C-alpha cells in the first residue's frame, strides 16, 4: 500500500502506482551461561497460557534477510499493514 | 450405433412359461434377433398413423392399426386409461416383475359417476394475420485507522527520525523509548522499520539505517510496550544490517562496520530478551549466522556481520562456533601478509575480520588455556591471536588489581 | 485486514490435563502425587506439553527458594525425576531449563528453620546429586 | 480423556465496555500527553513558572499571517 505506513519511504522512493552445523551445536544447553541461573544465597475452556507469535514460531522470517542486495534470490513486494487482534493493548 | 435387440436370456424366461427345461443360447439368440426384428416392423406402421394421422403422440389405436396391417390377432384391452405400473419381487434369488393386478366388486362399475358427454366438431374462424402481424385476439399466443491525535505523533516521530537534525532526533527517540501508550502506533512502527531497512536495496543509504536501528534501540527499551507480536518483522531487519554485503554509498569510506556491531549487540539483545523454547529465536539466529559463515564464497563484509553476531552472542557461542574454523584464519591471513592485488577492497575488509576475531577471540583464549602461555601466539594460528591472548590475560591482570 | 485469531497448541483436554497434573504435583495428596508423578513417568504423548512443564519447574524453584519452602521443592525434584525417566520425550532441548534449578537445591541456603528438616535439606541435596549425577 | 481426542482453545476476549472506554481514553490521553510534551520540547516554549520546561511545557504562540484560514476552516471534513 502506496498510502500506508511507510509512504515516506515510498514518496522518496517515487513509486506511484495507487559438522558445526550439528543440530546439538545449536541446542541452547551448549550455547547459554546457564550457571548464572544458579540462585545462590538469594535476597481450561479459555486459554491458560499466552499464544505465541504464530510468524514467529512457525514462519520463515529468515527468507525476509536480504543478504546480497543485487543478487537477490527472489522479489520481495510491499507489506500491507495486518493489525493482528490476537494481541491485547489494541482497541480493535 | 448398433442393431439393439432383445436379450437372449429374455427368452429363456420366457421358454419355461411354456414348459421348456433346456434351451441352449444359439436357440435364444435364434429367437430374439426375429422378435426384435418384428418389433420395428410394427414400430414403424404404428409411426405411419401417427403421421398422416396428424397427432405427433403415438396412440396405442395406432399400434393396433399396424397389427392389423400386418394380419396378427389384435391386443385386447389396451384403450382403456392406464399407465405403466411395476412391481419389484425380491426372493430368495429369483429376481423378477409383475402387475399386481386389482379387484373390484361388480356393483361399484354399475353405480359408477357418468363422465359427461362429448362434443360434435364444429368450426371457428379467426384471423391468424392480417396484412402483417397477428392481432391479439384470445385464439393467438399471448405475444483499525489511527485517530488524528495518534496520526500526527507517528508523522512527527517518523519524519523526526529522517535525518533534518540531530536535536529532534534525540527527542523522538527519547519520546519512543520513554512513553506509556504507544501500542496501537507499535505495528506501525514495524512496517516503517521493516520497509525502510528494505529501501536500503535501492539507495545504499547508511545514515538511514543507522537512524532506524537506532529506532530499534529506542522501541526495545520502552517498558510498556511488549514487542513479542512484531518480533517476526524486527529480526530480519536488524539481520539484514547485520549479514547483507552493500550497507555503503562509497564502500571503502563508509563505517558499515559501526552499524554492524551496533545491530549486533541489537540482535544478542532481541534474542536475550524474547528467545522461548516455543520461539527458537536464537537457535535460528545462531544457525542462520554459522551457515553464513562456515559456506565459503561469502564475503569479508558479511563473515563480519557473521563473526560480529556470534561474538554478541556470548562465550560459550565462541567456544563452540568460532574457535574450530581459526585455522580460517591462515585463509585470511593468505589475502593480507601476500596478496597479489594491494589496491583492492579485500584487505581493508580482511583486517577489520581479523581485529575482531583477535579481540573476541582473546578472552576465550584466555579462559580455556594455562595461565603461563608461552609459545601459545605460535601454537595459535599466524601467531598474533595468541600476543592478542597475552595482552587479554594482561588486561584481566589489570582487572583484578583494580577490583 | 485483521489476521485470523490464533488457537492455543495444546487442546483444552490436554490444558486441563496439564492443570489437573501440575495441581496433583504440589502434593496435597500423597497418592494423587505418586500417580501423576507414574503419569508424568510414561505418558507418551508428553511432548509439545513439554516447555510448559520446563518453565512451571524452572519458576517455581526461584520463586519458591525466595521463602526456603522444602516440600514445594521436593515435590518439583521428583517431578523432573519423573520427568527424565520418560523415554518417548526428547529432554536435552530443556536441560538448560533443568540444570539450574536443582543446582540451586543442592548449593541454596535454607530461609526456613535450620535444624529438624536439615534431615529431608540432606535428602533435598541427595534427590538434588542424583538427578544431577 | 485425552489420549486420543483433541479440540481447540482460544484466548479470552475482553469484551466489557468499561475497560473498553477506559483503554481508549488512557491511551488517548497518553498519546496526546507525549505529542504535546514532544512538539513542546523541539521548539519554541512558553512556560507558567519561572523556568519550567520539564514540568508543564507550552508550545510558544506564534503569530500567523492570515489567521481566519487555520481559525474557520475545518479539518476533519
Amino acid at each position: 500500500w502506496r498510502y500506508g505506513p511507510a509512504r515516506l519511504w515510498y514518496d522518496m522512493l517515487g513509486v506511484p502506482e495507487d559438522d558445526l552445523l550439528a543440530d546439538e551445536n545449536f541446542l541452547m544447553v551448549t550455547q547459554l551461561h546457564w550457571e548464572d541461573d544458579i540462585i545462590w544465597d538469594g535476597e481450561p475452556w479459555y486459554s491458560i497460557f499466552p499464544i505465541d507469535n504464530e510468524d514467529l514460531v512457525y514462519g520463515r522470517w529468515e527468507d525476509n534477510i536480504i543478504w546480497d542486495a543485487q543478487a537477490m534470490p527472489r522479489l520481495l513486494e510491499p507489506p500491507v499493514l495486518t493489525l493482528d487482534p490476537n494481541d491485547e493493548n489494541l482497541i480493535l | 450405433l448398433s442393431n439393439t435387440v432383445l436379450p437372449s436370456e429374455s427368452m429363456k424366461v420366457v421358454a419355461e412359461s411354456m414348459g421348456i427345461a433346456q434351451i441352449q443360447e444359439e436357440t435364444c439368440q435364434l429367437l430374439t434377433d426375429e422378435v426384435s426384428y418384428r418389433i420395428k416392423e410394427i414400430a414403424q406402421d404404428a409411426l405411419k398413423f401417427m403421421h398422416m394421422g396428424k397427432r405427433q403422440k403415438l396412440t396405442t389405436s395406432d399400434i393396433d392399426y399396424a397389427l392389423k396391417l400386418k394380419n396378427v390377432e389384435p391386443l385386447y384391452g389396451f384403450h382403456a386409461q392406464e399407465f405403466i405400473p411395476f412391481r419389484f419381487a425380491s426372493g430368495g434369488g429369483r429376481e423378477l416383475y409383475f402387475y399386481e393386478e386389482k379387484e373390484v366388486d361388480l356393483s361399484d362399475i354399475i353405480n359408477t359417476p357418468l363422465p359427461r358427454v362429448p362434443l360434435d366438431v364444429c368450426l371457428k374462424a379467426h384471423w391468424l394475420s392480417i396484412e402483417g402481424c397477428q392481432p391479439a385476439i384470445p385464439e393467438n399466443p399471448p405475444p483499525h485507522e489511527l485517530s488524528v491525535e495518534q496520526q500526527l505523533y507517528y508523522k512527527e516521530i517518523t519524519e523526526a527520525c529522517v535525518g533534518s537534525c540531530e536535536a529532534k532526533r534525540a527527542e523522538a527517540l527519547q519520546s519512543i523509548a520513554t512513553d506509556p501508550g504507544l501500542y496501537q502506533m507499535l505495528p506501525r512502527f514495524s512496517t516503517f522499520i521493516s520497509e525502510g531497512v528494505r529501501v536500503n536495496v535501492v539507495q545504499n543509504n547508511l545514515a538511514l539505517l543507522i537512524y532506524l536501528m537506532r529506532m530499534v534501540k529506542a522501541l526495545m527499551d520502552n517498558p510498556t510496550l511488549y514487542l513479542e507480536k512484531y518480533v517476526h518483522e524486527l529480526i530480519p531487519a536488524v539481520m539484514t544490517c547485520i549479514v547483507s554485503r552493500q550497507l555503503c554509498l562509497r564502500p571503502d569510506v563508509d563505517n558499515h562496520w559501526a552499524l554492524r556491531d551496533f545491530a549486533a549487540r541489537l540482535v544478542a539483545q532481541i534474542c536475550k530478551h524474547f528467545s522461548t523454547t516455543t520461539n527458537n529465536i536464537q537457535s535460528r539466529i545462531t544457525k542462520t549466522f554459522t551457515k553464513s559463515w562456515v559456506d565459503e564464497k561469502t564475503p569479508w563484509t558479511t563473515r563480519y556481520g557473521s563473526i560480529a553476531g556470534l561474538a554478541e552472542l556470548g562465550h560459550d557461542v565462541i567456544k563452540t562456533l568460532i574457535l574450530p574454523r581459526l585455522q580460517q584464519e591462515g585463509e585470511r591471513i593468505r589475502s593480507v601478509l601476500d596478496g597479489p592485488v594491494l589496491s583492492n577492497i579485500d584487505r581493508i575488509g580482511a583486517d577489520h575480520v581479523q581485529s575482531l576475531l583477535l579481540k573476541h577471540c582473546a578472552p576465550v583464549l584466555a579462559k580455556l588455556r594455562p595461565p603461563p602461555d608461552n609459545q601459545d601466539a605460535y601454537r595459535a594460528e599466524f601467531g598474533s591471536l595468541g600476543p592478542l591472548l597475552c595482552s587479554q590475560v594482561v588486561k584481566a591482570r589489570a582487572q583484578a588489581a583494580l577490583q | 485486514r485483521l489476521k485470523p485469531r490464533s488457537i492455543h497448541e495444546l487442546s483444552v483436554e490436554q490444558q486441563l490435563y496439564y492443570k489437573e497434573i501440575t495441581e496433583a504435583c504440589v502434593g496435597s495428596c500423597e497418592a494423587k502425587r505418586a500417580e501423576a508423578l507414574q503419569s508424568i513417568a510414561t505418558d507418551p504423548g508428553l511432548y509439545q506439553m513439554l516447555p510448559r512443564f520446563s518453565t512451571f519447574i524452572s519458576e517455581g524453584v526461584r520463586v519458591n527458594v525466595v521463602q526456603n519452602n522444602l516440600a514445594l521443592l521436593i515435590y518439583l525434584m521428583r517431578m523432573v525425576k519423573a520427568l527424565m525417566d520418560n523415554p518417548t520425550l526428547y529432554l536435552e532441548k530443556y536441560v538448560h531449563e533443568l540444570i539450574p534449578a536443582v543446582m540451586t537445591c543442592i548449593v541454596s541456603r535454607q530461609l526456613c528453620l535450620r535444624p529438624d528438616v536439615d534431615n529431608h535439606w540432606a535428602l533435598r541435596d541427595f534427590a538434588a546429586r542424583l538427578v544431577a549425577q | 480423556p485425552h489420549t486420543y481426542i483433541k479440540t481447540p482453545t482460544y484466548r479470552e476476549p475482553v469484551s466489557d465496555y468499561q475497560v473498553l472506554r477506559e483503554k481508549a481514553a488512557s491511551q488517548r490521553r497518553d498519546v496526546e500527553r507525549a505529542l504535546t510534551r514532544f512538539m513542546a520540547k523541539t521548539g519554541e516554549t512558553q512556560s507558567l513558572f519561572k523556568d519550567d520546561v520539564s514540568t508543564f511545557p507550552l508550545i510558544a504562540a506564534r503569530p500567523f499571517t492570515i489567521p481566519y484560514l487555520t481559525a474557520l476552516l475545518p479539518s476533519e471534513l
